[PDB]
């Protein structure tokens, strides 16, 4: 009766080893499905979180090591530069011998770092301008400080690019940290102690007199400046609706509305925008359209930067860039970083050098490392099987529209328009394997020296930023993938109306051609539904079938969506996370991902029921009293098995737009009538409550 | 995104 094939057994073993059958599925399904995993596994010293995703990403890093470390004579140019970059990164001897020499060479190009400079006012401060200072970091190194000017896809014309103006990403994980009291006092102290440590080492390098009280004063001033900038930034709750965010206006208007006075000299946006864009030979006039995402920030910024000199501002601007570079320097500089990462993430040790490097080259040469990965790990024939499952779930999503009692039939037709217009990107672009020319031409502008890691990373910062600003006048590439192939994740692009499933997630426990379809639908099936559902989530649902920010919702169907989805906002809002000192989840920040989980699992289950009706049942797995209907739900839960450090649990609640592992399982299965039926759970039990939140 |  039951299956007895190697791939059936591997499934059973993993399923049994992970689950704890001495717990009631109706009392706590997380502790039921993962209890076995929790008992055996402990968070590694280098990790802040650990689970199925983080184990697979660590298993993916091993595969990247194997290919990058060993050269081959048959390898093309694009590959050689990837492997050369890896060898340059892992050579500790070569890096350590330089010390902070590469940084001292670079500081002059970014108008120096005043705290670790002598007579700065005369050297730079004299002929210093807010435009050229912020523009250098932005244009040369891709570092956005005070003003975050970048070039991206236009929300109302998804084929066109346009200059965006937004608030900058802060030094600490979220604006919430800059209170610096209670749970944040630890991090804020370490952050300023990290500033001083790096400042001290640079002065020792330059042979200047170390005055401890002068370092402490100047760097607490940098903390004071960033506290004001942090307070001026809008909360994630006020950036949820993209219609209220998108505010297109010309540079002419921006100068009239959002004028600034930095170090006496009034700020010129025309001079500033050109200083950046002139790097790639493109002229900007006052009649240039600019999507301002943070108008309230710029308004609040005016009175902040009027009471701070060029010194105080360049101390922050230079520090914010140095902070990133520290990990590309000697062990002496990396020591000060690891101290700060203990307070923030809870990690007692530094990530293995070969793991940091494998990921760095994978991030700066996606297609090159993607080729090496899919050549080794990924099959290729599996791409056919996934394409079918996506088509099945896409149809199952449309089938559900007719059943929905809160959408008028005109909005249902417009929802089917987007649903059928969703493009699917599976595994990898076939270009990187077959077409060698295109791949070599991508990294042609890059020349790496094996004994010059810091010059290599600074080169990659130019190549990246240059590649982006180039696109301002270009029609967006429809063929260009958003993610590389060597990634354990899955994405949706609102701008392209595109679902993406890299080769990294097309593996157990999510998908395998051999393993039971129950597990496939429970794993990848839910993920496919999730990223489809992102097309119609709180942000997702404001974008048409061409990925344009246009309203296609009736004032009743829209009003209903809010009313219906407000359920999940309250549900997840009423979850106290023990690992984060019993703080409640931000139900508004997590809504988008929560909607996608609840929608995806439901869509995935129906797609499996359509498979049951069409293909009948399949041989059960050994050593398990669970039937095929349950193994679907068990596999879904085992996807999210894992635990967090308290230091990063705090970090997670404020930043992460995802709910933590345990509540993604509980939250959705509480809202699943099919789960309660499959596991025969009584009404009023914790995993089967009366009120059930539903959207898709 | 599914995870971070
Ligand atoms: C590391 O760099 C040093 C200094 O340039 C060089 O002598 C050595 O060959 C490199 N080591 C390896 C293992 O590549
Ligand atoms: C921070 O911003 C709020 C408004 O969001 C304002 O009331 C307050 O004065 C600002 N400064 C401080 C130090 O709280
Ligand atoms: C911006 O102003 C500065 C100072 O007057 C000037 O050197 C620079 O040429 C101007 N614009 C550009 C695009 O460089
Ligand atoms: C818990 O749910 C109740 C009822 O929906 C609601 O009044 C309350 O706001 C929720 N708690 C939160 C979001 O903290
Ligand atoms: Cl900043
Ligand atoms: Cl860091
Ligand atoms: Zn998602």
């Amino acid at each position: 009766g039951i299956c007895k094939s190697s791939d059936c057994i591997k499934s059973a073993a993993r399923l049994i080893q992970n689950m704890d059958a001495t717990t009631e599925p109706c009392t706590d399904f997380f502790k039921y499905a993962c209890g076995g995993w929790l008992k055996r596994n402990v968070i590694p010293e280098t990790s802040s979180r650990y689970g199925n995703f983080d184990i697979l990403r660590d298993e993916l890093e091993v595969v990247l090591k194997d290919v990058l470390q060993e050269p081959k004579t048959e390898d093309i140019v694009a590959v050689q530069k990837a492997k050369a970059l890896y060898r340059s990164c892992i050579n500790e001897s070569a890096i350590d011998s330089r010390g902070g020499e590469p940084l001292l060479k670079l500081l002059p190009d970014i108008y120096g770092w005043p705290v670790a400079t002598e007579n700065w006012e005369q050297k730079y401060g004299a002929s210093w301008t807010a435009e050229k200072a912020i523009a250098q970091l932005n244009s040369k190194y891709g570092k956005k400080v005070l003003i975050n000017l970048f070039v991206g896809t236009d929300d109302k014309n998804s084929v066109n690019h346009v200059i965006h103006i937004d608030q900058p990403r802060l030094g600490l994980p979220s604006r919430d940290y800059y209170e610096c009291t209670g749970i944040y006092k630890e991090a804020c102290t370490a952050y300023v102690d990290f500033m001083i440590s790096v400042a001290r080492l640079i002065r020792q390098e330059e042979r200047l007199p170390i005055d401890e009280n002068q370092l402490a004063l100047e760097m607490n001033k940098v903390m004071e400046l960033e506290k004001e900038i942090a307070n001026a930034t809008a909360k994630p709750e006020d950036r949820n609706d993209p219609m209220l965010l998108y505010n297109k206006m010309t540079l002419a208007q921006i100068q009239n509305n959002f004028s600034l006075e930095i170090n006496g000299k009034p700020f010129s946006w025309l001079n500033f925008t050109n200083e950046i864009m002139s790097t790639v030979n493109i002229s900007i006039t006052n009649e240039e359209d600019v999507v301002v995402y943070a108008p309230e920030y710029l308004t609040k910024l005016k009175p902040i930067l009027t009471k701070y000199s060029a010194r105080d501002l360049q101390n922050l601007m230079s520090w914010r860039f140095i902070m990133d570079l520290v990990s590309s320097l000697s062990r002496t500089y990396k020591e000060s970083r690891n101290a700060f990462r203990k307070a923030l993430y809870g990690t007692t040790s530094e990530t293995a050098t070969w793991r940091r490097c494998a990921n760095y080259v994978n991030g700066n040469m996606e297609n090159a490392v993607g080729r090496l990965y899919v050549e080794a790990a990924f099959a290729g024939e599996s791409k056919h099987v996934v394409e079918d499952l996506i088509a099945q779930i896409r149809e199952v999503f449309i089938q559900t529209l007719d059943d929905l009692t809160w959408m008028d039939a005109e909005t249902k037709k417009r929802a089917e328009e987007k649903a059928l217009a969703i493009k699917e990107r599976i595994g990898y672009p076939d270009d990187i394997v077959s077409n060698d020319n295109k791949l070599n031409n991508e990294y042609l502008e890059l020349n790496y020296k094996e004994d010059e890691y810091f010059e290599n990373i600074i080169q990659n910062l130019k190549f990246s930023q240059s590649k982006q600003l180039k696109k301002l006048r270009e029609k967006v590439d429809k063929d260009e993938w958003i993610s590389g192939a060597a990634v354990v994740n899955a994405f949706y692009s609102s701008g392209r109306n595109q679902i993406v499933f890299p080769a990294g997630i097309l593996q157990p426990p999510f998908f395998s051609a051999q393993q039971s379809n129950s597990l496939n639908y429970g794993g990848i099936g839910m993920v496919i539904g999730h990223d489809i559902t992102h097309g119609f989530d709180d942000n997702g649902r404001n974008f048409n079938k061409d990925g344009d920010l246009v309203d296609w919702w009736t004032q009743q169907s829209a009003s209903n969506f809010k009313e219906q989805s407000q359920c999940m906002v309250y549900q997840y809002g009423n979850f106290s996370w023990d690992l984060a000192g019993g703080q409640h989840l931000n139900g508004i920040n997590t809504l988008g991902e929560n909607i996608a989980d609840n929608g995806g699992l439901g869509q995935a289950y129906r797609a499996y029921q359509n498979y049951i009706k069409k293909n009948g049942e399949e041989k059960l797995l050994p050593g398990l009293d669970l039937n095929h209907k349950q193994l679907f739900f068990l596999n879904f839960a085992q996807v999210w098995c894992g635990t967090y450090r308290p230091e990063y649990a705090v970090n997670s609640i404020k930043t992460d737009v995802h709910s933590p592992g345990n509540f993604r399982i509980i939250g959705t299965l509480q809202n699943s009538a099919e789960f309660s039926e499959a596991f025969h759970c009584r009404k009023n039990s914790y995993m089967n409550p009366e009120k059930k939140c539903r959207v898709w | 995104a599914a995870a971070a």
